[PDB]
């Protein structure tokens, strides 16, 4: 079965599971109690669909999810609140200190003892399942234990599994906002982690989710809750194609083989087309070329680089509702046309397409306005390497002077390390930059003649 | 630019000689001519030939195409181009019993010894007589077999499992796992063609007892490399000898049966016909490049319609240097087969009877 | 009595089966249940060529459906006709090839490739006398691919002798999805040279076009283009099933159609298509049937036949209608279009009439063509695949499943053969000067 | 007796026998169902004549006949239409597949089996027979079946009778019509058959017939029917002297003595006088020396060669109706004394004259007009010759470059026979041109 495990590490994933638990319990009809009242109303079908729930036998659905944190606060929040009932009691909390902002705590002092309990919950998490697809990792780049533990709990999950999939949707630091100090050691350290284990990670800013907020669905002071909600969406968009049928249907697998040239270089770019006010829903048509078109805006990119400086390696578009094939084709067309956007001369076709009939739900609540139309848009370009270079300059002007690094060093980290990640990243950018040249030399070619 | 045509028809053997038998074609020339033995007076169809061998009886001291002749005229001049660098190819065509294979190895008397075992002693001759410090001979013998369009390996005592037939783009097309083996006498060479024609692929029919079902193929590895005091060291010398023995033609007349028997008959069939189509299109263009000079295009020869011409493009295209030898029966009985052989063998450079 | 199995690979083939069957079902009366309830008693007369008998007076069709996802299978299955169906013949697996060509041909096909060989044992052991098989796929795709190419060396290693088609839906240069297509494409056409005795090439713009301008469909569906393609499969195969003036087998088309073995491609089409509301200005004649159906905007593969040479072709007629007039039209086409013949075929055209023609129309006829502008379908892909092989752009997807470059560059070698085959037979005439 | 065995080969064989029954069984008074209401009527008389039927215990006439074909269609059209209840259940069906438009797989792959049902089906109706004086085989020359079967089953036919006649009634590839691809191929594969086993062979041709439909009987949308229906009429004028009594009588045996001057060149055109249309029957007199100068007109041949071009060898001319001899001598030296018409200086006689007194029937739904005199005309001349070289071209220009052989030459024949076919045919055009030369 189509059946996915989402692993939530530190207060960015634990707020962001909290969202995205709410809207899938409001997409299958679950209540906050576990309860469907649906299932005795049709009296058939699966709607608590499997790809995030598993049923007891009382009728009760569990969700399929690992929290994990360093600080009791935000979990037992949590605990406490609306869904206490909804998720089984094993949250695997390390009742002691903080990271406290230091991947070196997160990683090898404090994040062993609860990495064996993380594991032991996700391996029987595995055993209940049958034909698991892959596993979704949220965390945040920069604080304590989402770098340090979300490392090494892909360390040992790469050992473990081995070929089961494993996507990231992470916060990278932002190039002027800012809320540590000690943000870009944390940030350069993972770098290796993300590189080598990790099949396909998303990167959002909170820059860029605050720009779109300010400017789309004009909120004048937005905070964490609406990010957490725009990010669900982008989730639930792209896991729909495994529980609603659809006229074309992607797996994560087809998603994989369609963004990822080569496997070093698998950071796509992830955007949300009809991201709009209830007021401003009025006055406006929301066709499929309109949104189409709203994907490819700078202005929308969820992280803050401008692909108009890059070009555009590979793209997949994953439309909900009342979508049809022809649109498509010729809203692709017409993208193609415009010579604005840039791709790569070894990829002719450049594009991979999913429809799916269930439209997107509204959160009571919330922001977003009811549409008929939506798309999500991945998009693996060579401007993402703009979004790393700006932080690869903080790292300089820190460890040049070695500010902060006895914390570091004090905690069981060699120093040298420090360098290693800074290799492994420019690497990594040069990489970028080698699959952005328009094609090879070809010298190498004859002339002919005449008889 | 290379295509010739033979043809040598052979004589009675002991049990036609024996029985009651005639003989029904004559030689003059270049002109072989054949008359049908119940209705002579209606025509004598005949066919002009760059290669033309007699033989009716047994002794015949005078004007007879010996083996020793028949490889002065095919044999030699192919090993010499092989011994020049350029890939050869010697075809031996004719139905069953024909006497093909009799120009092939001939006797093991060694009083009348066919092309190959001739070929072969010239070629351990050559390299032996000009072995110097500086010239390097290595020479490689495999033999392989096509049945049904699958490839099998003759000399390797291993499993007889169908193989596969690839292609390099720079290499040419290859097989496979076939087994290649060093040889350095005739001694070596003798049990290699022994433990190989043990091993073919034949079956009983009601036209005789061990009639082919499969086309064999003997190819001979040669390389001469120069390595003196220096450094501009090259080959450029490389060429490959291709020896073919063709299962005979067959119609559904004689082949009395459904299935095996006749999927085989039509695979063979296709087979030849793919031969020939491929020998008779290289003729054309051999005769008008000659004589133009006139570059119409490559005019691609297609090889792929079966395998055989496949794997036989290397010894086939380029500069090689390829020829065919078809076997004639002058016997009273054989007049269809024979008759039947001479229209295969006319094209491929096909010359009218002046 | 000829018989026929079909057989259906990946999403787009268990379509085009969904559909075709529904219209076959309708051509033979036969209730969504399976229970007959037809008028006339011509159709009952050979109903077994694709259908088998159960006992309690029911009709079972003759199909393999085959996939890797069951969500296909699950949707064909609670439809209008899933229950027609036999349930034994679902075969599917789970987590399937997802446009990755090598997991559908070695690693997760291979799988499968026993039970669907299996269920096409049981299927022709018990058809009296077997007649051909019939491929529906996808070439752009992942599983039917794949599988269908690696189902195709099977079958043709069992049953050498009976016929194989194939209704193949190629990648476009325009409407394309999958970023992947070239590999799939060539590696398929790989096979497909070797192991099929015919092929009817399908593009999905060819079939919007015919949607759009012809149809004049304002928002049309996949269900329009399966709604084309069933059409013309049921005009392939119409003459084995009703009585005619003449008829024609599948065999007697591949023996006038293709010259020679590897030249086996061919281009559908069918008439008439008038829109839905401009059928009542056009009267329904043979020369306007048979204009529209030459027409190079009705081509169900969108390749212009007069950028090349007919090597040959074949029209079937269904409907009451003069053998001359057929005869007479033939030969005008064929006269005024002098240029588009190869003229070492003196008369290429081969016909066929059946007296039986749809259900709701005096008459139809369906077209098919074989003719040396098909090598641009091959060669637009040719140069795709080669922008994306030179830079190895998605490579190790396919390595990683156990294959190697060589495969890539004999795939690529084979398929630039084919094109210069097909290229040789659109210049050279007759003539001694070149 | 005057009995004759009828032979139908492949479909077009299969629709000949359709509508030729259809004929005999109106001139003959024999309903579908095979009873004659009109023995009980008359009391006497043998109209049920045993030259086409065998007439059983309970007053049933069944058709002395062998339908064969390679596909069930046809056939089981003919078994479950209006004359189901008439022929024998035994219509000798392969239930497999067609010959597929291929000589090869007609002769020699599927040919066989089959082969062997024909002819104990024969063998048992020539035991029936007494007095059997030749067999009638319909077939058409580019078909599957209707080449290669037809040229097996004659081959074993003139292995196991012999000096009985054979006769032709084989449909020839039109010049410019054709409804196949491989159609030169299967006809010129018969040649030999055609030539070394028939005793004489008529040629048809659809383009002819379909210019006679739409030129003398105003029909403009002609099919399949109204060619059988001809083709019906001119077997029932040449089979009537053997049937119905008359002043002088043509037999099979003089009529082939007199048209066939030397043993390989029987190939006469047929050609039938009276084709006009019931609206055109008035305003006409249909008088002897208006049929007769009819006959000889190159646009009423029935196969697209014009005799001015050539010589005529031979005539036999077979009347029926209303015919008196001194109007059909008077015609005959109407038609010496004009110098259009070139007869070989070594026939001075030059024609056979047959008069049946029985009238030609007209069939309920045909198109021909009921006329009190008609002719049947078989021509024996030179001019077949042209009808035979172009279709010659047309197979060089696909054997040159060895178009659709692979086809045969995988069903079990040898390539070369290709090149034997046409040596035979040209040798047989060359005999032709030998017999238009004048003497010396
Ligand atoms: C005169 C009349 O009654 O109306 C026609 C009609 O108006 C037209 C426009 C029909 C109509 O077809 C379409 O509108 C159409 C739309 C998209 C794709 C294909 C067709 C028709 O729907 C289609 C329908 O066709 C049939 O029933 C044929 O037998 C057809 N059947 C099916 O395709 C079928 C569909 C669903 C379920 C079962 C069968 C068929 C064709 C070939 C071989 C076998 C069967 C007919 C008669 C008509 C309508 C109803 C309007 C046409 O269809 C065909 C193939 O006959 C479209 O152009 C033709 C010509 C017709 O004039
Ligand atoms: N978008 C978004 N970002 C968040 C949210 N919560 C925290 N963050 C980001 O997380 C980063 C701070 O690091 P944390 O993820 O809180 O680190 P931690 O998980 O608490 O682990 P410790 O450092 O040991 O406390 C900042 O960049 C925040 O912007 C959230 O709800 N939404
Ligand atoms: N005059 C006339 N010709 C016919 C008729 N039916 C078919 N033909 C001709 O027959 C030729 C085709 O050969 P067929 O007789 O159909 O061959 P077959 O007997 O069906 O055997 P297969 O090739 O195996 O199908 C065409 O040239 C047709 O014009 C008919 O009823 N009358
Ligand atoms: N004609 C037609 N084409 C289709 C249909 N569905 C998908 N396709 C085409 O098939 C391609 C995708 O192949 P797919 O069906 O996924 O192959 P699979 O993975 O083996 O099932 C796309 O390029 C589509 O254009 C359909 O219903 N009809
Ligand atoms: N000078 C000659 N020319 C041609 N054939 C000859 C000559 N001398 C002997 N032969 C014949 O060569 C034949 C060899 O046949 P063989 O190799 O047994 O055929 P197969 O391998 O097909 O069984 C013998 O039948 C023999 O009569
Ligand atoms: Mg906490
Ligand atoms: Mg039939």
């Amino acid at each position: 079965m189509r059946e996915c495990i989402s692993i939530h590490v530190g207060q960015a994933g634990v707020q962001i599971g909290n969202a995205c638990w709410e809207l899938y319990c409001l997409e299958h009809g679950i209540q906050p109690d576990g309860q469907m009242p649906s299932d005795k109303t049709i009296g058939g079908g699966d709607d608590s669909f499997n790809t995030f729930f598993s049923e007891t036998g009382a009728g009760k659905h569990v969700p399929r999810a690992v929290f994990v944190d360093l600080e009791p606060t935000v979990i037992d929040e949590v605990r406490t609140g609306t869904y206490r009932q909804l998720f089984h009691p094993e949250q695997l909390i390390t009742g002691k200190e903080d990271a406290a902002n230091n991947y070196a705590r997160g990683h090898y002092t404090i994040g062993k003892e609860i990495i064996d309990l993380v594991l032991d919950r996700i391996r029987k998490l595995a055993d209940q399942c049958t034909g698991l697809q892959g596993f979704l990792v949220f965390h945040s780049f920069g604080g304590g234990t989402g770098s340090g533990f979300t490392s090494l709990l892909m360390e040992r999950l790469s050992v473990d599994y081995g070929k089961k999939s494993k996507l990231e949707f992470s916060i990278y630091p932002a190039p002027q906002v800012s809320t540590a100090v000690v943000e870009p050691y944390n940030s350069i350290l993972t770098t290796h982690t993300t590189l080598e284990h990790s099949d396909c990670a998303f990167m959002v800013d909170n820059e860029a989710i605050y720009d779109i907020c300010r400017r789309n669905l004009d909120i004048e002071r937005p905070t964490y809750t609406n990010l957490n909600r725009l990010i669900s969406q982008i989730v639930s968009s792209i896991t729909a194609s495994l529980r609603f049928d659809g006229a074309l249907n992607v797996d994560l697998t087809e998603f994989q083989t369609n963004l990822v040239p080569y496997p070093r270089i698998h950071f796509p770019l992830a955007t949300y087309a009809p991201v709009i006010s209830a007021e401003k829903a009025y006055h406006e048509q929301l066709s499929v070329a309109e949104i189409t078109n709203a994907c490819f805006e700078p202005a929308n990119q969820m992280v803050k680089c401008d692909p108009r400086h890059g070009k555009y390696m590979a793209c997949c578009l994953l439309y909900r509702g009342d979508v049809v094939p022809k649109d498509v084709n010729a809203a692709i067309a017409t993208i193609k046309t415009k010579r604005s956007i840039q791709f790569v001369d070894w990829c002719p076709t450049g594009f991979k397409v999913g429809i799916n009939y269930q439209p997107p739900t509204v959160v009571p609540g919330g922001d977003l306005a009811k549409v008929q139309r939506a798309v999500c848009m991945l998009s693996n370009t060579t401007a993402i390497a703009e979004a790393w270079a700006r932080l690869d300059h903080k790292f300089d002007l820190m460890y040049a002077k070695r500010a902060f690094v006895h914390w570091y060093v004090g905690e069981g980290m060699e120093e040298g390390e420090f360098s290693e990640a800074r290799e492994d990243m420019a690497a990594l950018e040069k990489d970028y930059e080698e699959v952005g040249v328009d094609s090879v030399e070809g010298e190498g070619e004859e002339e002919g003649e005449e008889y | 630019a290379s295509v010739k045509v033979a043809v040598r028809v052979r004589p009675f053997n002991s049990r036609e000689m024996s029985r009651d038998s005639k003989c029904i074609i004559q030689m003059s020339g270049s002109t072989t001519t054949i008359v049908n033995p119940k209705q002579p007076k209606e025509t004598p169809k005949s066919f002009s030939f760059d290669y033309s061998y007699w033989s009716h009886t047994s002794p015949e001291d005078i004007n007879y195409a010996s083996q020793k002749q028949v490889y002065r005229d095919i044999g030699e001049e192919m090993l010499q181009h092989a011994f020049e660098g350029y890939n050869v190819c010697i075809f031996a065509y004719g139905q069953t019993g024909a006497g093909k294979s009799y120009t092939m190895m001939g006797k093991q008397e060694k009083d009348q010894q066919g092309i190959i075992p001739q070929l072969c002693e010239d070629l351990f001759s050559r390299i032996n007589d000009t072995t110097n410090d500086n010239m390097s001979y290595s020479v490689e013998v495999s033999y392989m077999e096509i049945y049904c369009e699958r490839v099998r390996d003759l000399l390797n005592p291993k499993n007889k499992g169908n193989l596969r037939v690839r292609e390099h783009p720079l290499l040419g097309p290859y097989v496979e796992d076939l087994s290649k083996l060093a040889v350095t006498s005739y001694n070596d060479i003798q049990d290699l063609m022994d433990s190989g024609n043990k091993a073919r692929t034949v079956a009983a029919t009601n036209m005789n007892e061990t009639s082919s079902r499969s086309h064999a193929v003997f190819n001979i590895i040669f390389t001469q490399k120069r390595h003196d005091a220096e450094t501009n060291i090259t080959t450029e010398k490389v060429s490959k000898i291709s020896l073919v023995d063709l299962a005979g033609s067959e119609r559904a007349d004689s082949t009395g049966a459904k299935g095996t028997r006749l999927k085989e008959g039509a695979n063979i069939n296709k087979s030849l016909t793919t031969l020939g189509k491929v020998i008779s299109a290289l003729a054309e263009m051999d005769s008008g490049p000659n004589k133009n000079k006139k570059k119409k295009k490559t005019d691609f020869i297609l090889y792929r319609d079966s395998v055989l011409t496949w794997l036989l493009r290397e010894n086939l295209g380029g500069n090689s240097r390829t020829a065919m030898v078809a076997a004639l029966s002058p016997a009273d009985i054989n007049y269809d087969e024979t008759l039947s052989t001479l229209r295969y063998a006319d094209r491929a450079k096909q010359i009218r009877c002046n | 009595m000829r018989e026929i199995v079909h057989i259906q690979a990946g999403q787009c083939g268990n379509q085009i089966g969904a559909k075709f069957w529904e219209v076959i079902s309708d051509e033979h009366g036969i209730d969504p249940t399976g229970s007959y309830h037809g008028d006339s008693d011509l159709q009952l007369e050979r109903i077994n060529v694709y259908y088998n008998e159960a006992t309690g007076n029911k009709y079972v069709p003759r199909a393999i459906l085959v996939d890797l996802e069951p969500g296909t299978m699950d949707s064909v299955r609670s439809g209008p006709f899933g229950q027609i169906f036999r349930p034994d013949n679902f075969v599917f697996g789970q987590s399937g090839a997802g446009n990755n060509w090598a997991k559908g041909h070695y690693t997760e096909g291979a799988e499968l490739v026993d039970s669907v060989l299996d269920v096409v044992r049981k299927e022709s052991e018990s058809c009296d006398c077997l007649q051909g098989f019939q491929l529906t796929h996808s070439l752009g795709g992942g599983t039917g691919s794949g599988m269908g190419t690696l189902l195709i060396s099977k079958i043709r290693e069992e049953y050498p002798d009976r016929i194989m088609n194939t209704f193949s839906v190629m990648p476009s240069p325009k409407v394309s999805d999958t970023v992947v297509e070239p590999y799939n494409a060539t590696l398929s056409v790989h096979q497909l040279v070797e192991n099929t005795d015919e092929t009817y090439c399908i593009d999905n713009e060819a079939l919007y076009d015919i949607c759009f301008r012809t149809l004049k469909l304002t928002t049309p569906t996949y269900g329009d283009l399966n709604h084309l393609v069933s059409a013309t499969m049921s005009g392939v195969t119409t003459c084995l099933r009703f009585p005619g003036q003449l008829n024609a087998d599948l065999r007697k088309l591949a023996v006038n159609m293709v010259p020679f073995p590897r030249l086996h491609f061919f281009m559908p089409g069918f008439a008439p298509l008038t829109s839905r509301g401009s059928q009542q200005y056009r009267a329904l004649t043979v020369p306007e049937l048979t204009q529209q159906m030459f027409d190079s905007k009705n081509m169900m593969a969108a390749c212009d036949p007069r950028h090349g040479r007919y090597l040959t072709v074949a029209a079937i007629f269904r409907g009451r209608m003069s053998m001359k007039e057929v005869d007479e039209q033939m030969l005008n086409v064929q006269n005024k279009n002098s240029s588009y013949f190869v003229e070492w075929i003196p008369n290429n055209v081969k016909t066929a009439v059946c007296d039986i023609p749809p259900r709701g129309l005096k008459m139809s006829a369906t077209f098919i063509g074989n003719s040396t502008a098909i090598q641009e379908l091959f060669k637009r892909i040719s140069e795709q695949f080669t922008a994306m092989f030179r830079r190895k752009a998605f490579l190790h997807w396919y390595t990683g499943e156990g294959m190697d470059e060589m495969e890539f560059t004999e795939a690529e070698s084979n398929m630039n053969d084919l094109v210069s085959e097909y290229q040789q037979y659109q210049d050279a005439t007759a003539d001694e000067q070149g």
